[PDB]
């Protein structure tokens, strides 16, 4: 096998795009130019983990009992209580949407990030040697597309609530009078509030993206640049430390979404 | 050509400075958080709430910078 | 306005509502307006300025104490 | 890296998981806890009148 | 390089990490679930007793 | 040609400096907000209002800096 | 030619250092302001008057620098 | 043409460092003034002047560099 | 070829700035942690919990810079 | 001709460093003076006397620097 | 030549910034450690255990920067 | 030749950095001195003696750097 | 020739940085030492012991940053 | 042309950085010493003994730098 490590590390950074116009796999060596080339594996493990989440939760939502609950029920109601506390802390409106949105964000991002704890070569080995697929990397959160997708959902939600609760009048007021309060400054204020608004979802998405992209990239390097008898001593401590990052980057996405919406309405 | 010479240095500047900023800011804020906790436990959850509220704003510009660094270092070069 | 009590171990020296006071705290002069955040300090011997509601100033001599 | 129409497709994948949760997961799970909490509260009310 | 040796290197670290998790991460979660089940058992025993 | 590589480097320096400034300034501010909160939590909402007020003042310049960084990096390319 | 790229560089240096200065200065000032406002929550408006007054002096040289940076990046 | 370019840099560095020194130097100073204000609202008229009296000294040199920076930027071209 | 030395220079700057940021942030946070421990010696493990939580935030960017610097230093070269 | 060009940057850096040094030093000193003034108004003139006494020591090394900077900008222009 | 020359500049900057980081961080941390000790000295062994816990976390990244500086000097020659 | 200018730059840096350091160190020291003075207005001559004692230890190295900068500008250049 | 005349610059930068890192790191640490001592002056020999315990950790990295500067000056250059 | 100028530059950076470090470290230590003096006006002798003790450690490596900068400019060049 002609694996120069610097090219082994090259393969691993390659997604499996589906060229919609030809409805065909985009080969790694030449990348076609277009906006119409779905990343199949990243969306694939996105929807699979989301389905697993909603299935496992329906497996209790339809069977839960207000008695002494089963060991499996206990965990989901624990997560429910944690999330509900988080929401009831920072938010007081009536809207039904917030709490399930937060639950989905938390669990879904937690599982996506958790993907990265799987040994790096396992599924890429299987998927090409068994199924002949030319490229595979199996962490959904590690691509700008998924993270900016979620963040630009949250962005539209922010705009929606900020209208629904204080209308175009108050919204144009806030977009002009803060910070300096004098009508003369409004030409400047329009820009600064603009950036301070647009930045929030961008900042969210890019935080999650960067953290997980670097988490993945470390594992790639460690496995591709060291001998068998040494990879463990650096891969283990990295993964131990990475548990905390895979947790926090889901928790903070949840909390910041809650905060941005609760601040937009209230 | 020279682009893949200079742009790596550009990315390195961007990311090193972003790291300085984010690490120092979070250090200061978390330090005040901890000295708040020890002064009065039973507030740890409330102060942790407010700590995350504030931390969300600290990371904004550093995270934009890190994102653009990755973009240039991988998308363009 | 807020309510103020100046009391000794022996007798009550002052009571009633006040607009503000100025005190020579141990770590430097000081001034208490309404709503002031909770504070505790020793004070040096000397006059304490009161301005009772409707602006009526007066000085009380304190030989020291705790505020 | 590269922006892709995947960003659009993930928006489709996202919203549905919100609605299926909102309808078929969250309220049914809130009831499960709150009914037990109500039972324990009325338990305390019974304990009150028990000595009163 | 030989891709063989890289996967052989990965497996060792993976198993070591799994054991670390088994003896430092899973126990406290089972303990928290135990504690919540315990608390609910106590609460509902206390409730039926109060009715009686 | 030679122009672009320096235009990227200049965006890098500009945005890295903007990042350090915004991050450390907002951290310094949030530290005082938190230590004020820990001493008397009931005032939390009033303090948070004051904080979200002043945070815009601190945020004023850095956002201009990053806006012009993006302009240089993409609109002028 | 070799010319314009260096002008963008000078403008970027000016405006980055302006960002550092203004952000850190107002951070310090606003921190002390918040602690003062937590101390005397009745006099918040007067302390806000003082804050804005001195903040005007903070941002002076930074605003001059930002003006010159926009000039150099656009007017030349 | 040659001679113009590098002087716009020298103009920058002078105003760049002058901006940081002035802004932070006055930020530190104004901070203690506000601390004094909150301890003694009765002295604001007094401390305001002592602030200015000291404020003039700190930003003397920045004012100089800003002047000469403008000079080189326009007069020396 | 002139292509390579720039890479090691860039990796060096990245990891130097990252080391500064992370070390100083963790020092600040840990110092406040130790004063808290001095005030509440019986709570030490809970404060350690919060400390590790916040340090996970602190080390967010510096570890990004470490990886990318290492990638440039070996994966590009 | 570069002698006619670099020597503007030389004075630039001299004056910039001098400006930062003087501004920061006098800011710190003036802040410690002001916070005493707020606390001990009866001492104001004595403290201000001591303040000028000490500030005379601050500007000395910065004034050496600014004089040579101007010398280079005009004498050996 | 130059290919074998700049390497020393890079390794120097790397280890110098690593040294600054480690020194400043451990200094702040040890200063707070001594403050805690001096307030209640009987506790010194426990606080010392906590200090030696935190110190490795401070030293984590600076030491990898140092290792890579050593590598660049000797192994990359 | 060209070389006659660079020594101006070496002196400029060597002297501006000494200006920074001397001004800031003396600023910190004088600030703590003024604090102590505001507390102990009966002791100011003793405190001020000791202040000069340690100020002489502070500003020593700056003077070495300043002398070398003067030598390089006027004597060598 | 550059192949050695520029190795001096590398050795200069390295131990120049290492000097400020080691200086301030001990400066901060030494500060809290004198502060504790003056509060409980009879306790100095115990605290003075702890000061040396950690002081060795502060200078660990700076010392090797000095050695490698000299080694560059005399072993390679 | 590429020999002599650069040695002055290497010495310049060595000594500028050493000056920053020595100055600010001794300034911090002296400030703490002076507040100790203001609190224990009887123990100035003991506190100053310890101050000189530790200051001996602070200024070691900065002088290791200064002497070597001199060696460069006067022995080598």
């Amino acid at each position: 096998e002609n694996m120069t490590p610097q090219d082994y590390i090259g393969h691993h950074l390659n997604n499996l795009q589906l060229d919609l116009r030809t409805f065909s796999l985009v080969d790694p060596q030449n990348p076609p130019a277009t906006f119409w080339t779905i990343n199949i594996d990243s969306m694939f493990f996105s929807v699979v983990l989301g389905l697993l989440f909603l299935v496992l939760f329906r497996s209790v939502a339809k069977k839960a009992t207000s008695g002494v609950p089963g060991k499996f029920q206990t965990a989901i109601e624990l997560v429910i209580g944690f999330v509900n506390g988080s929401v009831k802390d920072m938010y007081h409106g009536k809207s039904k949407l917030i709490a399930p949105l937060a639950l989905t964000i938390f669990v879904w991002v937690f599982l996506m990030n958790l993907m990265d704890l799987l040994p790096i070569d396992l599924l890429p080995y299987i998927a090409e040697h068994v199924l002949g697929l030319p490229a595979l990397r199996v962490v959904p959160s590690a691509d700008v597309n998924v993270t900016l997708s979620m963040a630009l959902g949250v962005f539209i939600l922010i705009l929606f609530y900020s209208i629904k609760m204080k209308g175009i009048g108050g919204f144009t007021k806030e977009l002009t009078l803060q910070p300096f309060n004098h009508w003369a400054f409004i030409p400047v204020n329009l820009i600064l509030e603009g950036v301070s608004l647009l930045s929030k979802p961008v900042s969210l998405g890019l935080r999650l993206f960067g953290n997980m992209y670097a988490g993945e990239l470390i594992f790639i390097l460690i496995a591709g640049l060291l001998p068998w008898w040494s990879q463990w001593i650096l891969n283990v401590p990295w993964a131990i430390f990475h548990i905390l990052i895979i947790t926090l980057q889901a928790f903070i996405f949840m909390v910041l979404t809650i905060v941005y919406l609760s601040m937009a309405s209230e | 050509n020279l682009n893949m010479d200079l742009l790596y240095m550009a990315a390195a500047v961007m990311m090193g400075l972003a790291a300085i900023g984010a690490a120092i800011g979070i250090g200061i804020l978390g330090g005040k958080f901890l000295e708040g906790a020890a002064r009065q436990p039973d507030l740890i959850p409330l102060l942790r709430t407010q700590f995350f509220i504030v931390m969300g704003l600290v990371d904004a510009i550093p995270m934009i910078a890190v994102g653009l660094g990755l973009y240039v270092m991988f998308a363009v070069a | 306005t807020y309510h103020l009590d100046v009391v000794s171990a022996e007798q009550q020296m002052f009571s009633g509502l006040v607009e503000k006071i100025q005190v020579t705290g141990s770590e430097g002069e000081l001034g208490i307006y309404p709503g002031h955040a909770p504070l505790l300090t020793a004070i040096k011997p000397g006059m304490i300025r009161i301005v009772k509601q409707h602006g009526h100033e007066e000085f009380i001599y304190l030989s020291g104490g705790i505020l | 890296m590269n922006l892709n129409a995947t960003i659009l497709g993930q928006a489709i994948a996202f919203v549905l998981f919100v609605l299926f949760a909102m309808k078929y997961v969250w309220p049914p799970l809130m009831a499960a806890i709150e009914k037990r909490q109500k039972e324990i509260a009325d338990g305390l009310a019974s304990a009150e009148r028990a000595h009163k």
